[PDB]
């Protein structure tokens, strides 16, 4: 519609949750696999969401119009941040824990009893509670995620400039959206943008761990993720 | 707040910024271009030249902090460290000039410095850089990017990421008055790990952000989405810092006698 | 990257 | 942790 129409970004989000049905199979009814280790559950959820992430990317205006090889570069550079942002937001409903896309509810201590504390505690303090305290809506999260997707500095990109311009198209729509919808709070736009530094440092520490799981293995991990996990 | 207020805040910050930081972007840029006749920076592009720029202080008075005998790579590394020690002090002073900062929980003040200091150093470092190098020692020397990039083992790439960030950052063409506000915005970040009272901090950064936007609108009318582009750099800075920390672990593992300056070990311990 | 790539062009 | 040196700078400042 208008280059980066906020309505479609929300649609991309809506079109690929969660939302009924899914929030039951891995936290109340049956459940496949049957593993006995809690870092495994998150890695399983990540792998699953990787397929959906591609679906979402195609719905964000102008992504699928970009050169195919660029599309690949962007999803390989922002998948962990895009993913962390989704489950972080989905977890606002819960107090001190995370909600996976496979219906599993992971609790604080569990994260600790697995040696993944702190990094897990940062998500609750630096991401989840912040999104909760300012009550970011689904549209705002979609645009932030879009801003992240369209990262121009992703090594190898064919034409960086055109990616930066899309990201700017997103900045504008988000800002317009915030003023129209949240006139009572003038600095909401900057506040949404300042959610990104924590997503960034947290995402980097997350990739640090994953490669501290590849090198050692033992009951390895799902494909696609391993494919994403081959460093950029 | 109100315009007259946002502008006063802007002016207040700029002045203490002039007071706290000796080589401003203005003066810096003055040197990298041609302005000011008195002395061009001494260019250091290789081992012998480093020697000349170094051993110049040998003629000069004896201040130094690692007079050679210890390989090139390590002398430069220790030089950056010492420049950083100076910077943390200039930064700490500026922080104290930010309204409502010294009225915060003392432990929160330190946390803000602890995580904000390196992000600021890298931001301001850009002011002293062009695509070929960076001014050093109050601008008495200019060390080339090619020389830093040629250093041996892991030191060969400890500056290259900073240069790359500087290239894009300088592309926003901010000046000292823009920077003075932005730096404050960085210091007053309510998302630092371990903060006790977020509310007070975010309330201060809220006003600083409004000041920054106005400053940018007035000082850069034709620059669109500059405000947003500038805040986005705050995520880049975050990456340069975790990436540098990772590089520090490596050095520590491959260098027998690492040894980091006390103030720095203090900052790097339990960081992010 | 086989998977990611296959999923992108359908 | 402590950060004793940062405290010093915050409290008294930088000497010559
Ligand atoms: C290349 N230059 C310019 C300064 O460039 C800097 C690069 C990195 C830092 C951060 C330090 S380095 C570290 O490991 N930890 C830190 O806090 C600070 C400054 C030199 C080199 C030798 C002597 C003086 N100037
Ligand atoms: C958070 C977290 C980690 C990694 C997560 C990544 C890279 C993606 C998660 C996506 C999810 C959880 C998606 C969903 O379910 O929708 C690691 C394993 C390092 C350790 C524990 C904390």
């Amino acid at each position: 519609n208008e280059d980066m129409p906020v309505e479609r970004i929300l649609e991309a989000e809506l079109a690929v949750e969660p939302k009924t049905e899914t929030y039951v199979e891995a936290n109340m009814g049956l459940n496949p696999s049957s593993p006995n280790d809690p870092v495994t559950n998150i890695c399983q959820a990540a792998d699953k969401q990787l397929f959906t992430l591609v679906e979402w990317a195609k719905r964000i205006p102008h992504f699928s119009e970009l050169p195919l090889d660029d599309q690949v570069i962007l999803l390989r550079a922002g998948w962990n941040e895009l993913l962390i942002a989704s489950f972080s937001h989905r977890s606002i409903a819960v107090k001190d824990g995370i909600l996976l896309a496979t219906g599993l509810h992971v609790h604080r201590n569990s994260a600790h009893s697995a040696g993944v504390g702190a990094i897990f505690d940062r998500v609750l303090t630096e991401l989840v509670s912040k999104m909760r305290d300012m009550q970011m809506d689904k549209t705002e999260l979609g645009c932030l995620r879009a801003i992240v997707l369209f990262n121009p500095d992703s090594k190898g990109l064919s034409n960086p400039a055109e990616v930066e311009a899309l990201r700017e198209k997103v900045y504008a729509s988000l800002e317009a959206y915030c003023k129209h919808k949240y006139p009572e709070q003038p600095g909401r736009f900057a506040k949404l943008l300042l959610r990104l530094p924590a997503l960034r440092s947290i995402g980097l520490k997350c990739l640090e761990h994953l490669f501290f799981f590849k090198l050692i293995g033992d009951t390895p991990i799902d494909t696609f993720l391993m494919e994403m996990l081959e460093a950029p | 707040p109100e315009s007259a207020d946002l502008r006063a805040l802007a002016k207040h910050l700029y002045d203490s910024y002039i007071k706290s930081f000796p080589l401003t972007k203005a003066k810096a840029r003055a040197i990298l271009t041609g302005k000011t006749t008195d002395k061009s920076p001494f260019v250091i592009y290789d081992m012998n030249s480093l020697m000349m720029g170094e051993d110049k202080i040998k003629f000069k008075h004896i201040t130094p902090l690692q007079e050679q005998s210890k390989e090139v790579a390590i002398r430069i590394f220790q030089g950056c460290q010492f420049r950083s020690v100076e910077a943390v002090q200039e930064i700490t002073e500026y922080a104290k000039s930010i309204p409502g900062f010294v009225n915060l929980d003392l432990n929160d003040q330190v946390t803000l410095l602890k995580y904000g200091v390196h992000e600021i150093i890298y931001t301001m470092l850009a002011s002293l850089m062009n695509k070929d190098g960076v001014l050093i020692s109050e601008g008495q020397g200019f060390m080339t990017r090619e020389f830093l990039k040629s250093l041996r083992k892991p030191f060969g790439d400890f500056m290259e990421p900073k240069f790359e960030f500087a290239v894009k950052f300088n592309a926003l063409e901010l000046d000292d008055s823009d920077l003075a506000i932005f730096i404050a915005v960085i210091i007053l970040s309510g998302d630092r790990p371990g903060l006790l009272n977020v509310k007070p901090i975010e309330d201060i950064q809220d006003n600083l952000l409004q000041a920054l936007e106005l400053q940018l609108k007035l000082n850069h009318p034709e620059s669109s989405q500059l405000f947003a582009k500038l805040l986005q750099k705050m995520t880049d800075l975050r990456q340069i810092v975790t990436e540098h920390v990772q590089l520090l672990q490596v050095i520590k593992k491959t260098e027998t006698d690492m040894s980091l300056h006390p103030l720095l070990q203090e900052i790097y311990k339990d960081l992010y | 990257h086989k998977i990611l790539h296959r999923l992108l062009q359908e």
